[PDB]
């Protein structure tokens, strides 16, 4: 299935602070009214120019993302694993399976067999939309947790996503799936293009409107 | 004399002797902006210069690796005034006041070329090295 | 005049100083600036001259309609050929340009008196043919 | 180098006054900026508040003089500065700070136009400031069937 | 009828050094080799400037005295509040002049109009309370005081109607004319767009000439410390001049556009001058010169610019 999103994926190209003004930015933003693919809980999708990833869930389906080139070994391959603890970032060559996942006793970890050559190691409804880029080796990812009151469809309004992690690592990331968990006891993928998009800020520095 | 009264100074402004009446603009006055602090967050470290610098070897122009050395104490200074590099050709910045210039990232291209291989990498001029082994863009912001 | 004896970022302000110590080839970079520099003077010059040339026309094209309705004529519009009530005008020439004597007439010494627009006599009403009724305090009278 | 200079025209390395803000940011901004991209705020990088950097006080400098050939006094005005700031008489006008001539508080006609309805002259000695006058004033005898009429007159030209 | 003519626009004066350079030096040391340009645009300025006052002063200063209207006030007919001074409204305004005035950085400074808006407001007070109680004869030299009445029937006789016609119709002319100073209130209020565009304009300019400070115009920044803090003095030179002829380039463009508009605003505050002269201080027979019709009196109101 695909969707038509209205007003979504407008993140604040970066910091400084701006009070009311309209200032006019050009970066890599979701054309207004684009197609989202509906997702339903996958197969590899390919990064491209970004990837804006809207993710309408109570429960705790989404748990994090696998990026990278080859999406295995020989070649590093950014792994963002969430688990009943926290986040664990990892770029390493690792051995992704045909179906990378977990289960849910509370028996999980599936995604990999291996993991040689690690170079970065970090560890620690509600729509959940979240923006990745890797532009000159900075993974730039950019979230919006802002509560719905549906279950897992799009809704109609608008959000400024707020510039979350940046890793300074340098993978070629041009594919990427979702982990998911299983059973043992929806999202929405959409792709950044250059467009320019008449800013309106607020005097707290909030994107309020945008065109 | 020019600076002695607002009338002098209206006299030197017309260029004459003689100032009929009206009202001139004769100067401007300018609130002193003076007390330069510093409230950037010191980095209190120490980049590693040596080590990617004069090492027991280096890579060669085909596999020359861009070492990331950042978020140190980034002293030019004490490259300056050691002065065992031959070249220092610091194309886009200054490399005398390297050390007190605040960057966010800088890079380290390790490798070796020969004497006359040297002035092949250029940002702009092509060649053996600059069009084949290790090419120089022409937005080079840093230091040879 | 005065801005043939700049440099603008040139070595002197002398065409036979710059061909003259320096050699041919590095002779156009420096001509070329002064260049720049003068025609940008020359046009700033012109461009002024449009804009008061526009004003001076303005003036003129005001005398001329004065000289056709204050001289050749007598004007009833208010305070175009003088103050007061235009009688005639003459004029006279000055260096670029040209004076008008106005001859104008001024009422005087005014004597307040009581009116009425309209006079009630056997049971008509008469209105006066181009005056006023004033009164001596007795006796009705028409004035203009 | 130092602590917070606040309200001091300061060159900074995060120039202008470091008055301060109320503003609120978003978990991330670093400095502040406006329309033109005029740095008019900052999210303080130290104590992370909002602090209106406004840009250092300017202002054109006017010598009023009644002519050298009646006098070498002078007047000086700084235009559309307080007259706290500016390094007898001094006095405020809308225009600015007015140093070196009196306030009077008569009315003549304009001589020398500094603002505001504010002109000056040399009359009461020194340089005096007043708010210019309109005119004399010519009052009527309206009534509701009263005129008047001129009797004797006069040629001008 | 009504009809809106700006006679002046805002005074500016930019500081040539302080716009360039910005308090650097080097760059001014660079700047004294162009010579006397940034002096020609401070006298081209100031000679704007100073114009626009005497615009000002040309329109409204038509008067010797300050005329005051007597306080028991019968006219035969024609009653003014919405056009009289009214001392409980600021700058002693009148109600019709209250509604116009409700419709419409860096070596950067904005000049005070020498004239503020109560004493225009006050020109105008005695301008109306001249022409409502001595008519044109205030124009020519001494006040003669006539009954509005009798001046209403010298004007129909002005337009070519015998005075029996304003006798007889008396009550009718008064109350059409007052009903008819009754729409220009509510007409006004749903107007005033020659005056709101001068005020655009010059907005604009000057937002250009600021929005211009932020271009590099083929240098490597647009920051004069971040071409003396991050290059020596010699190489300085060779990117300061690119900063110094865009900006010497917008700032000539700016003034050379204010002279253009300044010509206009000149021509049309002449104009107000001659109609001030020809429709309030007497009664024109120009065809649609005060208005369209037969002209029998005007009166002016004032409104920001």
């Amino acid at each position: 299935a695909y969707t038509n999103s209205f007003t979504r994926g407008v993140y604040y190209p970066d910091k400084v602070f701006r009070s009311s003004v309209l200032h006019s930015t050009q970066d890599l933003f979701l054309p207004f009214f684009s197609n989202v693919t509906w997702f339903h809980a996958n197969p590899v999708l390919p990064f491209n120019d970004g990837v804006y990833f809207a993710s309408t869930e109570k429960s705790n389906i989404i748990r994090g993302w696998i990026f990278g080139t080859t999406l295995d070994s020989k070649t590093q391959s950014l792994l963002i694993v969430n688990n009943a603890t926290n986040v664990v970032i990892k770029v390493c060559e690792f051995q992704f399976c045909n179906d990378p996942f977990l289960g849910v006793m509370e028996s999980e970890f599936r995604v990999y067999s291996s993991a040689n050559n690690c170079t970065f190691e970090y560890v620690s409804k509600n729509l959940r939309e979240f923006v990745f880029k890797n532009i000159d080796g900075y993974f730039k990812i950019y979230s919006k947790h802002t509560p719905i009151n549906l279950v897992r469809d799009l809704p109609q309004g608008f959000s400024a996503l707020e510039p979350l992690v940046d890793l300074p690592i340098g993978i070629n990331i041009t594919r990427f799936q979702t982990l998911l968990a299983l059973h043992r006891s929806a999202y929405y993928v959409g792709y950044l293009q250059p467009r320019t998009f008449l800013l309106k800020y607020n005097e707290n520095g909030t994107i309020t409107d945008a065109v | 004399d020019c600076a002695l009264d607002p009338l002098s100074e209206t006299k030197c402004t017309l260029k004459s002797f003689t100032v009929e009446k009206g009202i001139y603009q004769t100067s401007n006055f300018r609130v002193q902006p003076t007390e330069s602090i510093v409230r950037f967050p010191n980095i209190t470290n120490l980049c590693p210069f040596g080590e990617v610098f004069n090492a027991t070897r280096f890579a060669s122009v085909y596999a020359w690796n861009r070492k990331r050395i950042s978020n140190c104490v980034a002293d030019y200074s004490v490259l300056y005034n050691s002065a065992s590099f031959s070249t220092f050709k610091c194309y886009g910045v200054s490399p005398t006041k390297l050390n007190d210039l605040c960057f966010t990232n800088v890079y380290a291209d390790s490798f070796v070329i020969r004497g006359d291989e040297v002035r092949q990498i250029a940002p702009g001029q092509t060649g053996k090295i600059a069009d084949y082994n290790y090419k120089l863009p022409d937005d080079f912001t840093g230091c040879v | 005049v005065k801005q043939l004896s700049s440099n603008f970022g040139a070595i002197s302000s002398v065409l036979n100083d710059i061909l003259s110590r320096l050699d041919p080839p590095e002779a156009e970079v420096q001509i070329d600036r002064l260049i720049t520099g003068r025609l940008q003077s020359l046009q700033t010059y012109v461009t002024q001259q449009l804009i008061r040339a526009a004003e001076i026309r303005a003036s003129a094209n005001l005398a001329a309609t004065k000289m056709s309705e204050c001289v050749l004529g007598q004007s009833k519009r208010v305070d175009f050929c003088g103050k007061g009530y235009h009688l005639m005008s003459f004029p006279q020439s000055a260096p670029h340009g040209v004076v008008f004597l106005h001859v104008t007439y001024v009422p005087a010494q005014e004597k307040n008196f009581t009116t009425a627009p309209a006079i009630c006599h056997d049971g008509k009403a008469h209105f006066p043919r181009e005056g006023v009724f004033v009164s001596n305090g007795t006796h009705w009278f028409v004035t203009q | 180098s130092t602590n917070l200079v606040k309200n001091k025209c300061v060159n900074f390395n995060f120039t202008g006054v470091l008055t301060e803000s109320n503003k609120k940011f978003l978990p991330f901004q670093q400095f502040g900026r406006d329309i033109a991209d005029t740095t008019d705020a900052v999210r303080d990088p130290q104590t992370l508040e909002i602090l209106d950097i406004t840009p250092c006080s300017f202002g054109g400098v006017s010598v009023i003089t009644p002519g050298t050939n009646t006098s070498n006094q002078v007047a000086v005005l700084y235009q559309d500065v307080n007259c706290t700031e500016v390094p007898s008489n001094v006095f405020q006008t809308r225009a600015g700070c007015l140093i070196g001539a009196e306030h009077v508080n008569n009315s003549y006609e304009c001589d020398i136009p500094i603002g505001a309805g504010i002109c000056a002259s040399y009359q009461t000695q020194s340089i005096i400031a007043y708010t210019m006058s309109l005119g004399a004033e010519n009052s009527v005898a309206y009534s509701n069937n009263s005129i008047a009429i001129p009797t004797n007159f006069t040629i001008s030209v | 009828t009504t009809e809106i003519l700006p006679v002046s626009m805002t005074k500016t004066s930019v500081d040539c050094t302080m716009y360039i350079c910005g308090d650097s030096t080097e760059c001014s040391n660079l700047l004294l080799q162009y010579g006397s340009f940034c002096t020609q645009l401070n006298r081209a300025l100031t000679g704007i400037a100073v114009e626009q006052d005497k615009n000002t002063q040309e329109v409204f200063a038509q008067v010797k005295q300050i005329y005051k209207t007597p306080p028991i006030k019968d006219f035969g007919g024609f009653n003014f509040s919405q056009i009289l001074p009214d001392p409980s409204k600021p700058s002693k305004r009148s109600p019709i002049e209250d509604l116009l005035f409700n419709k419409v950085f860096n070596g950067l400074t904005v000049l005070p109009p020498l004239l503020t808006d109560e004493m225009i407001a006050q020109y105008t007070s005695a301008l109306l309370a001249g022409t409502i109680t001595s008519g044109w004869t205030f124009g020519a030299g001494p006040a003669l005081q006539i009954p509005f009445p009798m001046q209403m029937a010298y004007r129909f006789n002005g337009i070519g109607v015998t005075q029996n016609v304003l006798y007889e119709n008396q009550k009718l002319i008064a109350n059409q004319f007052n009903s008819a100073i009754g729409k220009i209130q509510d007409s006004l209020s749903s107007a005033l767009g020659k005056l709101q565009d001068v005020v655009n304009q010059n907005a604009q300019a000057l937002n250009t000439l600021v929005k211009q400070l932020s271009s590099n115009f083929g240098a490597i920044s647009s920051v004069l410390n971040d071409i003396l803090s991050r290059l020596d003095p010699p190489e300085a030179e060779v990117q300061i001049d690119r900063l110094i002829t865009g900006r010497l380039q917008s700032l000539q463009t700016y003034v050379t556009q204010q002279l253009i508009r300044a010509a206009e605003i000149r021509a049309s505050a002449n104009l107000a001058a001659t109609k001030m002269s020809e429709c309030v201080l007497g009664q024109s027979k120009r065809v649609d010169f005060c208005g369209k019709g037969y002209h029998l009196m005007s009166f002016p109101q004032s409104a920001p610019h």
